[PDB]
Formats: structure tokens, C-alpha cells, sequence
């Protein structure tokens, strides 16, 4: 049982936990993911646990429950401005979408092939980091990261299909 | 850098001092932490710190890590004065 | 007597939306996404308006500025043309201000709800609420928000209220450790 | 002849829309977005284009990038996997660039439709359109309605053609 | 103040109370109106009085606040299921829709050109008469109903300006 | 042991719903709606389920009918193929079972959801609901609120027991005029 | 030569779409739900028609209807008005014919993508899909989809072929 | 055709017998009403009726008008007494 | 099956008209078609017979297709004179 | 009321010989199935009958239930001889 | 700190005579605004000064406030020269 | 500004090798273009680098234009000698 720091949304059936310095806007973007159909667990504060060898659940402490706090507006309720379907009380925790501020200096996986991972609990999970900048609609991005991981494992990883086209095309060009 | 505190606040770390105090968190480039019976929050964020209901006589502890870290440390301790919340 | 103001006049669900800024904050633009939303355009850049009662404002565009918006790049749009009747309104009585800020490290904001911020139109004191422009930061779902909160606390629901009354039954059950 | 360009052919509206810029300037991330609102991808990044005739270009992805796109973060996506045949299409004739132009306190951007500045691709002229990309801009809704706006112009609906013969008209009017 | 029979909803702003036997559909297609941004005052029972000389209000029994009742599925909350964006204390009906059940023998308003009334408490609310029949989307109908009632008052009267046309286009056939 | 029923099995909102009813009712068309709304395809005609435990049954579709639907016109469509992984699961355990039922004067509906109707499956009374197919009856709406109504009594709000709750304070109170 | 057809001629994905049916079916209730979806409205209930060359067929309203309507109830309505210029489209290219087809306890419809069944115009054959008019069936989604699959086969995608062809490996297995 | 009840029922109309009241009023073309206080609503639906909240000792009137308005009278009057509702 | 007319009102066949000549039609099951100046519509549906902007001094031809073909052409013939459109 | 059959097509059961079968259930309101290999789906439908894979040299059953119970399986045994799928 | 002007443009102040003035009071931090008629206008934006339609002999005031105060105004007073707008 | 290389690296250039140069490319703020028998893609991206396909002996043009173009060719011939993809 341990407090950690970010956003626990339920994106097409998958746990993901947003998370990044406080700034970076894991509310707000969790706000738009409610809107395009997602559910919420918990917000800044993510209360998580143990299930088992292979499992890490999240929930929000009670008096969190089905808020959001977004600079400007304040404290929002998503169960009562958009009701039950924008909540919910708990969920696995399956993959980890990492905000960090985007700098000339850093680099990101441009090929699916990252294979970050996060401890919790001694449970690894795996963890994707997208960059903060201009331009960037984040819920979009966020979402696409849910659909792809729930893609890859039922089977379909375009980062594999096309290395393994890339090598055909280069033993090609070899002539 | 970590310096605990007896927390004197008549009605506890409620949204006003929870606000004036992760401001002052955030001004600094540290990350600054608040522990409350084994549960720790990020002090520049807000929720989390209203959400662990800090009571009048409850032991708190605030911690940082960053070049500005002890900066950090004083500007809390002292906001925590400045504002009646605790020694 | 009508005085122009410089801001963007929106109905969202219902409620005139005032959204100010400084030249260049992207108010057209966030307005534009709020049209495509479902919401209704009633006045770009200039917005007339005038005091209807103690404790009313009216706003309307200027004839000539009507259906318009000017966005950056691709020039001046008519929503009208482009998204039909349903996405633009005559006028409507002014009850939220949106202000956009771009945010800077030194900066504070509402964190909080509990913000009785105002601001004056013809001696009336309309609410105001302030949002930071930063990036990853999608200004019309905030906006947007604003006034859906807005109208769910005139409905009798407060989540700011409804929270601080919590915490204090917890803080008050807590200092018993 | 065929040569490859820098940028995003994106289908909108029926139109071929050729989304350049400088990389990083999100050009994929606002194509993965133009996808789920309904807009079909042709080419991500690498764009194949050769002239069709004397006014007409096409452009189309190399087999290899068909139906994908690189986000930085997530990695290579396939579109055509994730939302299916209605999110790609095989090609199309470029009829708009819009040019993703990081936003200076300086550079300048057309406050009106009139800037009718283009763009040459092997001798074909083709009309061009330059955003700014500045905090608090959603890039994908303002190149769709770039699209929108161009092809209701060209049904005849010019609102900045409109405006200023308005303007002129309440000028007119003023004069007492 | 008297209760009417029928389902009032707010269509872009309009009250328009919906009305038809039971069985037409009149929650189900409210149900639908909801879903699509539209808001709920009252169903089945619908309280109205005269605010004046020119309008009528309405409202539901505080009972009955919140609630559609489907056949099959039971009664529902629609500000628990989809928060308060879809619901509204009241509204002054501006608009009724009626739904007639379609027979080979009736006839409906194939030109916007009807000037159909219904009198409620010495007010004359304008009413529309649309058919119910197999492939009809009556959420649709509704919809759009209040959308050109809404164009018709905005000064786009697409009846009138055709009806125009086609006097034109007759003098001139005339040779 | 894997039974094949009739109906079309689909993952709305989380929950898998079998929808049943006689072939020509239109199943395949009201999930082909459903797809298109953001909800899953699991199984189109026949559906293979099997009993896991003593309170739950899997539902999924042949290998040979895996993201397909018949529909009476067009002929066979592939979902995957025409809107992404997002429109198909592999299987989901079936918590609901929506059957249409074609609407006559003689039936009688569930006009109040205290209905506590059941379906057995391998010994797991699945429970059920009844819909009527009446014209004006759009089909993926009430289904699709179904599981949304079902998923909400779930999390602990039942409209329909608040309900019969207040009558009961309101019909006390009235023997009082 | 100019023929006036019977039906609605809808842009649906790029596709032309004339939706035929006897007069009540519902033609144009549903062409406006597909307005709403984002299709584009280019003629109704009278669709003038001529041959462009040996395959091409297309149609436009008569200036007359031109952004028009008819909805029993409503009356006429005006789509360019009430949803702007990308609810309409000047003319297109007729691909498809869905036909609406009351549906009776004889009449028949292929279960199957197989049925090729085309009609002329001006000695164009344009292929044909026959859809049943039955309660619970939003025609428009149908439609829509009929589109949408046109579209999928062309692009190489025929689920019907697909299917077929691992039907028959699926027997030749079972034959032990 | 007009028949006034004095409702009898210990717990009022409520769920239960308002539906197979209003299944029975379904059955039958004619149109039929009821009234409790001023108030009338449609007894072909429900939620009316039971938004009416009819209490024991109340004086209820069912009414009709159609082809077989006198028909769903008695089938009313019937289901009255049948479910022990009134007289 | 047919009858050719000659329009004779002066108002012409605009709205009203139409209304009544495609309404007639309607109630039968035959086709009905409607030809003026080589242009043909369907005359149950109206925008198409409002398009053709028949005016005084047309002469129009109205055929059907079906079982009742002639009953068709009687009714619409009968309207023609009932309305005083044609003859 | 069932009946036993093997099948001898050929080619087994497919798409052609698929619908026919299930065209020929649809005439009838009684309920009817058909069980191959333990498995056993709806004949009125279908993606239901090809998804079963019937091969030369299968045995399926069809049976059916309500008024025209015998009907049904006289009419699907004559439909298994028109197209020589089996007996 | 302001400046009034009379408007010299044989054209008024139309797209392009704004644009140009909107581009130069665009360069500064200060605030500036445009009055014509009694409506005043921010002249860093721009549908908000075409709107005026200020005309041939029209008496503008143009006013600013700031750091760069006089700057911005003396800037837009070369600019009326410029571009011979007025003076 | 240029540098042509010989690709030696047996792997060629895949996404790891690609991964790195169009990494090294984008720390510099001239353009950067590589050619490989004709096709001319930008190094900063990459889905065009790997599209070319490059082989163990390909012979590439790297070019640069802006005020690093020399850094950039110098960081980027480095890559190639540091990862051993060419010469
Ligand atoms: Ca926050
Ligand atoms: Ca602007
Ligand atoms: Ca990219
Ligand atoms: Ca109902
Ligand atoms: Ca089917
Ligand atoms: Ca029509």
C-alpha cells in the first residue's frame, strides 16, 4: 500500500497511470480523456497495492474520489458533470505513460522498440515517455498509447513487422 | 534535506495553508515531499496534500531533492511559521 | 451605451462566455474549436456590449465583424458558411469571463474553486475565471469545463464546497491518532 | 520522375493536403489526430510525388511507410491496424501545403486569406498556407478547417473576399 | 398550472415538448436526444403553467426529477448516467413535436408552409407533426425540427425562399 | 464443454452482453451500430462459451467467423478491417443478455427494472432483459444504455430503487389531504 | 443527354451514392442523418444524371433543389444552412446504387457480399445493393457501411472472397 | 365513460399496481385518463400515474374515450377490485 | 396507361398543387410519373414535381404501372378538374 | 422431429448450398437446428451453418420445433436431394 | 500618451492600411488602442480596426501605456506618414 | 557542405544505426539531408532514413545548410565512424 504521484485513467479497459512534474498538466489531459470516453480512477494521488506477483491495483483515497483539480477552475467533479461513465473505482495498473517536459537535450523511443520499465511493488511495468511540447494534443497521444500497447498484444506490433521488412528491403537494395 | 514539524494549526493543513504552502513548494526546483503516516505526497501538488487530512497535533515531514533543495527547506519552514501551521 | 470590448463572446451550453486575452493568446482560434464543439459564436475580436439591467451585460458584434472570426494563417473564416446556423448566435447576456494568461513561472492561480475573482461592465461585477496558457494545455476543453462548472454550480452543485466540507470532517476525525 | 518531399500527405475534405515543416514541429502527432477525426493518411514523412499533367501533382508513401506513422514517444503506428481501411487511402493529388512555421515574435502570418502565396513541385504551382505553432493551438483543427476553408472558396464562398468588399462599402458609408 | 402528457426536452437552447401515444417511443427517443448534447426537463409527466401573456413553462414533479422510463430496461437517471449536461430544472416550450403513429391514410407537412398551433392556457405553442415509421430516426426528425425552427427565426426560412424560387421559375417556364 | 449459442456477443462498456433474439430481428446490424459507437465485437451468429466457474461464462467466436458480421444486404463485413483493432475483442465473459424480442399488442414489458429475469448458462443464471423491436425504436441506444444502467446499479445507484424508495415517503405523506 | 432519376445522391466517403427506393421509404430523412455523419448531400429526390464517357456516370441537382431537403413533417430544409459547406457538394460521380427495398416475409437479399447485381444508366452498368426496410435498422449506418465496404473492396479488402476462401480450407480439413 | 374510486389499497398505488393498472388501461384504443387532486395524467403510462402518489383514502377517477371506452372501464374497474386497490 | 393534361391555372402547379396532385397519386400503389418538356418525375414525390416549374399553357402527361393504374389516373384526372389545375 | 443425414457434396457445405438450406428453414415458424460434429447452431441462420465446416462424408441432423415441425424437415430433406447435398 | 490624426487615405483604413498599423503597434509591450467615432479598439488586433471603418477625413486618436510608451506611439506616427494614412 | 560515405556495417543502415545518425543530425540547427542512389530524405527524420534502405556498400551523401553545417557534418561523420556504419 503506497501513494504515488500522477493520474490513474482507464483507457479502453487498460490501467494507465500519467504521470510527470507537477506543471505538465496530468489533470487537464485526464479531463479531455473523460470526455472522449475514458473513465477516471484517481487523480494526483494514486493509492496502489499490490494484487499479486504480477499485478499492481490503483485506487483514489476516498475523499479524492471521482475529482480533478485543474489550475484555473479548480476542484471538478467528473461523476457529476458527466456521470458513472467517467469513473471508476479501481483498476489493474497496466501500462505507465511517462509526461516529460520536452529539451533539446532528451531523447524518445521513435521506434516502438523501447523496452522501459517501472517497479512497483516489485512488478514491473512496462512505462512509455512522451514529450511535452507545442503541439502536442497529449490526450490524443496518451490514447494512441493505450490503443497501440492493447494492439501489441493481441498481436499486432507495427515496430516489429517493420524491422522485419526493413532487413527484406536492405538484404534487397543490396542487390 | 527533511526537517519534521509539529503541526500547531488550530483547524489542521485545510485548503488555505494546504494552498500558500504548495506555492511556496513550487517555487523552487527541488521536488519536495510531505510525509503523514507513512503515506507521502508531492508538496507541489495539491490534492495530494489536502487529501491526507493533517489534524492539530499531527507530526508531518517535508523533504526536498534539487540544487535549491535547502532553499526549499527554509521558505517551507518558514511559511509554516508565517502562517500559524506548525514548529 | 455601448463600450467595445476586446475578446471573444461565446454561448457554451447555454451561457454567454466572454473570452479575453492578450493579442496573440489565440482566442479566434480557441473559439473556432469551440464552434466545431457544438457551441455558438457570437462576436470575434470586438465585442459590443451594453448594461441591461443592474445585473446584466448584453454582447454583440458589430454588423460588419458578424459570423467572423480572424485566425492567424489562414485569414478571416465565416462559421456560418463553413458550419451552418447552428454555429453562431446574435447576442447573448454575458456570464462568465474566461481570461487567458500565458503562464509564467512566477504566476499564481486558482488552484482552488473558492476564487470570488470579478470584473467590472457598466457597474456590473461579472464572475472571472483565469486559466494559464502553457503548453500541452488544451484551452477550449478548459474553457469548455469552466462554463459546464459554472452552470453545475448554479444547479445547486459545488464541488469545491462539497470537498472543503469533507476534508474538515477529516481533519477534525483525524486529529485522532 | 518521382522525388521525395518532407512532410504529412494527409486526404481532408476530399482535398490532398501536404503538411510541411521543420521535424518536431508535431507533424505526425497532428496527422494521428486528422486520422481519428475522420481525414485519411496517404504518406507520413517521406512523400513520393511525381506530375500527373501540367496542373496536376500526386503523392503517395513508399510501400515500406504504407499506413504508417512515427510518433515520437509510442514509436511506429500503423493507422490502416488501428481504425481501419477508412483512415488510409493509397494516394491522391496534392492540392494544399500547409506549412507548420514555429511562431517568432517575429515571422509574419497572413491575418487575412488574401496572401495568396505558393509553392512550386516540378514546375507546378501549388497554393500554400503558412500556421504558426504557438502554445494553446490545436494544429489538427486549424489545418482541417484550412482544408474546409479552401474548398468552400473554391464553391465560391470567399468570406475574406466578402469582408473587404463589405469594408469598403461601410468606408463608403462613412464618409456621412 | 396543469399537467400535460408528453416528454419536454431542450433542443439547441428551445424547449420542445414531445407528444404522441404512449408507445410511440416518446423516453426512447429523448433517451437518444440526451446522448446527442440535448437536455431533459421532464417525461411522461410534464407540469406547465403560463408565465404570460406569451409563454408557457414546464417542469417535472420534483418525483419525477431526473427520470425517463424505457420499456424493457426500466427507469433510468439521466444526470446520474450522464452527468448535468443532461438535464435542466425547465424551460419555456417554444416548439411541440408530436409523433403520429404513420398510416396510408393521414398526411404530414411536406412544406414547412404548416401553420399547425396548439393552445396551451390561451397560448399558441407552434406544433409539427412528423410520422413514425419503420427507418425513421426520430431523434433526428426531432432535432432538426428545432434546428429550422430555430434557422426560421434567425430570418433562413428555406420554405419561403423556395416557394419564392419557384414562382420564379414558373413565370419564366411560362415562356 | 463449449456450448454454441444464437446472438451476438459484445464488450459494451466493459461489460460482455449476448444480444439474442430470432434470426431476422437484426443483432448483426444493431452491433455492427454498436462497433461504430466505440463498443467491441466478441462474437456475430454463433458464439462458443464455456463455463469457467461456478458464477461466470466466457463467450467468443469460432476462429473461422472471427471478426465478422453478416448483414442482410451488404453480406459479410469484416469490423477489424473496417475500423481497427479497436472494434473487436478476442472473448469477455457475458454478464448481460439483451433479447430482442419483436414488439405485438398482447406482450408485456419491463416497465420498471426491478425485473430480476435470469438465463441459465452451464448452471450461472446469467441475468436478462428484455427489449421490444417497435418501429421508432432505435436498438444500439437502448442496449447500449443497458449496459450503462447495468454498470451503474453495479457501482450502487439504482434509479429504480431510489425511486420506489421516494413514492413510498411521498404516498405516506399524501394520506395526509 | 440528361436523365432525371428518382432517389438521393449522397457523397458518402468520397463515393457517389444514389439511394433509391419507393416514395415513404425514407430517402431523404436518412440522407439528412448522413449530412449529420459527415457526408455530403449532392441531390434530392430528383437526380439529374449524364454519361461522362463509357463508365462514368454522373449526377446534380437542378438548380431549383439545389441544397434542398424534403422531410415529411419538417417540410424543406435547406443542409447548407443548417450544417455549412461541408454538408453539400456540387455534383459526383455515381459508384453505387443502395437501393431501399421494403422488406416482406418473401422478398430476398444477399447474406452475402457475392451478389453482384448491377443496374444501367445510359448504358452504364453501376453496381447495385439491395437493403431491406425493417424495423430496428438504422438505414443510415447501413448505408454508410455499404460505402465504406465499396470502398474496402476496391482497396483490395473483400471480406466475402476472404471468407470463402477459408470456408473451403476449414471443409477440406474437416475432411479428417 | 367516467367511474370514481375510493382506493382502499393499505399502500397506495404504488409500482406494482400502478403497472398492472396501466397494462390493463393499454389493452383497449380507447384514451384513459385518471385524476387525484386537480391533477390528471395519461393511465397508458406510467410514470404518471405513479407520480400522482395516490395514498389510501384517496378519491381517484378513471375516465376514457374511444370504441371500447366502456370496455376498459370494467377491465379497470376489474382490476381495481381484483388487486385490491379500491371501490 | 395515361392522360395528358393542359395546365390551365393561372397560379400555375407551385406548392399547393403539387401538394394535392402528389397526395392523390400517393394513395396508390401503381407508379405515377410525371412529363413535361421530356423531363420525367416521380409524381408521389414532390420536390420533383415542384422542380418542373410547370406553368400555364403546359401540357403535361401523368402514366402509371400497377394494379391500380386506372384507379390512379381517374383520382388524379379528378383532381386535375377538382383543383382547377388543368384538363 | 429430426432427421439424420450425410452429406455427399463434393464440396461439402458451403456458401451456396449454405444459403439455400437456411432459405428453406426461413418459410417456417417452428424452430430449426442443425448439429454436426456436437456442435449445433440455428438454420434459419446462417454464418451459424458455415462456420460448422460440413465436409463429404459428414453426418448432420436437422431438427425442428412447433406447428410445422414435419413441414420444415420435409422441406429441408427435399432441399438436401434438389441440390444433392445428401440423405 | 496619445496622438490624434486625421485620415488622409483617399480609401480609408482597409485591410491593408490595418494590417500595417496592427503590425507596428504589434512591436511593442505597451498597450495601444485605436478611437474612432467613440468606439475604441485594440490596435494590436485587428478585425477589431477594420471594424471602424474609419473613412477619408476621419479623426483618429491612437493612445498607449507602458514602457515603451512614446515608443509605440512614435512608431505609429511614422507609420501614418509611411504608408500616407493621415496626420 | 557535404561528406559521402561508404557503408561498410554488415547490419546496414536499420533502425538502431538510423536511430543514432538521425539523433546526431537533429542537435543542429542547419538542415541535414542524406541521398542514397538518388532519394534525398531529411536526416532529422526518420521514417525517411530507414525508408531508403541503405546496404552494406551504398555509398550516401550527407549535406548540411545553416549556420552548424559544419558541426553537423563533423558530428554526424563521427557517428559513422563511432558506430562503424560506414566511411
Ligand atoms: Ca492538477
Ligand atoms: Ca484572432
Ligand atoms: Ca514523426
Ligand atoms: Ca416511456
Ligand atoms: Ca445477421
Ligand atoms: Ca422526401
Amino acid at each position: 500500500r503506497r501513494s504515488m504521484h500522477g493520474v490513474l485513467v482507464d483507457i479502453y479497459g487498460l490501467g494507465v497511470l500519467i504521470t510527470g512534474d507537477s506543471g505538465v498538466g496530468k489533470s487537464e489531459t485526464a479531463l479531455e480523456l473523460v470526455q472522449r470516453g475514458h473513465r477516471l480512477i484517481a487523480d494526483d494521488r494514486v493509492d496502489v497495492y499490490q494484487q499479486d506477483e504480477q499485478t499492481i491495483v490503483g485506487a483514489a483515497p476516498p475523499i479524492l474520489s471521482h475529482l480533478l483539480e485543474i489550475r484555473g477552475l479548480g476542484i471538478i467533479d467528473v461523476m457529476n458533470l458527466f456521470g458513472a461513465g467517467a469513473v471508476r473505482e479501481d483498476t489493474t495498473i497496466s501500462l505507465i505513460v511517462h509526461l516529460e517536459n520536452w529539451t533539446p537535450d532528451k531523447t524518445f523511443d521513435r521506434l516502438g522498440s523501447g523496452e522501459q520499465t517501472q517497479l512497483i511493488f516489485d512488478v514491473p511495468v512496462p512505462k512509455i515517455t512522451v514529450p511535452v511540447k507545442v503541439g502536442r494534443n497529449l490526450a490524443i497521444i496518451i490514447e494512441v498509447a493505450a490503443m497501440n500497447f492493447r494492439a501489441k498484444s493481441m498481436g499486432y506490433d507495427a515496430t516489429k513487422t517493420f524491422e522485419k521488412n526493413l532487413n527484406h528491403l536492405i538484404e534487397h537494395n543490396e542487390e | 534535506a527533511q526537517k519534521t514539524f509539529k503541526v500547531t494549526a488550530d483547524s489542521g493543513i485545510h485548503a488555505r495553508p494546504a494552498t500558500v504552502l504548495v506555492q511556496t513548494a513550487s517555487k523552487y526546483d527541488a521536488d519536495v515531499n510531505l510525509e503523514y503516516n507513512g503515506k507521502t505526497v508531492n508538496l507541489k501538488s495539491i490534492m495530494g496534500v489536502m487529501s491526507l487530512g493533517i489534524a492539530k497535533g499531527a507530526e508531518i515531514t517535508i523533504s526536498a531533492s534539487g540544487a535549491d533543495e535547502n532553499d526549499a527547506l527554509n521558505a517551507l519552514e518558514e511559511t509554516m511559521k508565517s502562517e500559524r501551521l506548525g514548529e
